[PDB]
């Protein structure tokens, strides 16, 4: 009934994925009532940067939710670091990175 | 764009029987679909979020069910409080979409067909003053809601010039009412002796009409 | 408790801007995002947008560069700013709490009061009341015409006679006045000794007319 937020991507998570397709990229989220604002961002050496304007979207599969960054399609310069960010209470909860191969 | 449909339209069913309306997403939006309840002059009210789960307080005559794509809202035995309009809406993305709503589906009880008690009133003296003529045509507590009226001049049947309205179904009796309003300039008013309306229902084997002559008792 | 409450029905003229604000009461802006969600006379609601626990907006595609969404997390009130109104743009303008904190609307569990918007040329105006006068039972009335804006109300005989009473939704004329009926099922005999009056309220121009409806 009642939780704290965890956005639970394990330690050195990877994806490889054709240039061209469309793909969704997974944060997993535990949360129990109240849907924190997840946001997405990409690595710029020590600075992870806040992606604006972009397609995302909620999922549940097996009891289990995600939070969603849509790639249509994959481009090379896709390519890097990834994280997802949330507000819960006054914590901000990082996530650990997800790194993404773009096949050209 | 995530489109959500709702079906049917309108649904009318009879008191204590089973209620069942869909709605329908364009793509999939997992169990992000959550059912509101409004009545007139009232904001919506949550019925239903993650497609089942009863909120706080709703009768349990109230059940949610489906995923993806297909949703359904069921009440089990429809009881006069639950006349209503109820929408679905998908929680799952706001990406470019136009609404995260349905368009609706409106709940009504269901009763034996009731024919229209018919009225006719000229207009007041005191309007005929400020240079107007309301004449107005009152079809009295019927079921089902259609109906058609015709305005009838002196045997010249009228167009573009009248306005229906339509109650809301009657709490007690589970009827409509509907009035009809014909207006004409005084001077129009004036050059006519015969003023008719005539109704069409399911309930009447041939049509009722009410008439006046102009200044007569 | 936890409540929304919204400024005052507004009235305006095409090409204006209007400023709807909703004060939450009971909950920090940081903890739940909040929705602005409208409805034309009669029709579906449509979502505008949802302003996020850190302020970030989120708009339909059609209220983009249309509506601006902002917030005074101080007052935890909130604010619908429409511009270039248009008569289509009539309405009732509600803000609901998400569940969530944002990004997406997840769903609304709890809703403002509404603020009816009535954009028109029109100005605000009473209506004038008219008599519809009278098996065994009589049908009589009032006819509330020319009126501006919405709402009326109607009762009769200071709310003593419920019994019977139909009161009509109201239609917009082509003038862009509002006119509707209120009428009434009576014994045919009570004709003589019963007196009828319409009660007529135009709240938005603080208007009250008492009609008196007589077998004429």
């Amino acid at each position: 009934e009642s939780c704290d937020v965890q956005l639970y991507i394990k330690r050195q998570s990877e994806h490889s994925i054709l240039a061209g397709d469309p793909f969704e990229l997974e944060c997993p989220v535990k949360y129990c009532a109240n849907r924190p604002h997840v946001t997405w961002c990409k690595l710029n050496g020590t600075t992870c940067v806040k992606l604006e304007d972009r397609q995302t979207s909620w999922k549940e599969e097996k009891n289990i939710s995600f939070f969603i960054l849509h790639f249509e399609p994959v481009l090379p310069n896709d390519n890097g670091s990834y994280r997802c960010s949330a507000n819960f209470q006054s914590n901000l909860i990082e996530s650990h990175s997800t790194t993404l191969y773009v096949t050209d | 764009d995530i489109v959500m449909t709702q079906s049917p339209d309108s649904l009318a069913v009879s008191l204590g029987e089973r209620a069942t309306i869909n709605c329908q997403a364009s793509r999939n939006i997992y169990n992000f679909l959550a059912w509101y309840q409004q009545k007139p002059g009232q904001p919506p009210k949550l019925l239903i979020y993650s497609a089942s789960t009863l909120a706080s307080g709703v009768p349990d005559r109230f059940s949610g069910s489906g995923s993806g794509t297909d949703f359904t809202l069921t009440i089990s035995s429809l009881q006069a409080e639950d006349v209503a309009v109820y929408y679905c809406q998908q929680g799952s993305s706001n990406s470019n979409i136009d609404n995260p709503f349905g368009g609706g589906t409106k709940v009504e009880i269901k009763r034996t067909v009731a024919a229209p008690s018919v009225f006719i009133f000229p207009p007041s003296d005191e309007q005929l003053k400020s240079g107007t003529a309301s004449v107005v045509c009152l079809l009295n507590n019927f079921y089902p809601r259609e109906a058609k009226v015709q305005w009838k001049v002196d045997n010249a049947l009228q167009s573009g010039n009248s306005q229906e309205s339509v109650t809301e179904q009657d709490s007690k009796d589970s009827t409509y009412s509907l009035s009809s309003t014909l207006t004409l300039s005084k001077a129009d008013y004036e050059k006519h002796k015969v003023y008719a309306c005539e109704v069409t229902h399911q309930g009447l084997s041939s049509p009722v009409t009410k008439s006046f002559n102009r200044g007569e008792c | 408790q936890v409540q929304l409450v919204q400024s005052g029905a507004e009235v305006k003229k095409p090409g204006a801007s209007v400023k709807v604000s909703c004060k939450a009461s009971g909950f920090s802006l940081w903890t739940y995002a909040m929705n602005w969600v409208r409805q034309a006379p009669g029709q579906g609601l449509e979502w505008m947008g949802i302003i996020s626990d850190d302020g970030t907006t989120y708009y339909a595609t059609w209220a983009k560069g249309r509506v601006t969404m902002t917030r005074d997390t101080s007052t935890s009130t909130v604010y619908m700013e429409l511009s270039s109104l248009r008569s289509e743009d009539t309405a009732v303008y509600y803000c609901a709490r998400d569940a969530g904190a944002g990004g997406v609307q997840d769903y609304l569990t709890l809703w403002g009061q509404g603020t009816l918007v009535t954009v028109s040329s029109a100005s605000t105006k009473g209506p004038s009341v008219f008599p519809l006068a009278p098996g065994g039972t009589a049908a009589l009335g009032c006819l509330v015409k020319d009126y501006f804006p919405e709402p009326v109300t109607v009762s009769w005989n200071s709310g003593a006679l419920t019994s019977g009473v139909h009161t009509f939704p109201a239609v917009l004329q082509s003038s862009g006045l509002y006119s509707l009926s209120s009428v009434v099922t009576v014994p045919s005999s009570s004709l003589g000794t019963q007196t009828y009056i319409c009660n007529v309220n135009h709240k938005p121009s603080n208007t009250k007319v008492d009609k008196k409806v007589e077998p004429k």
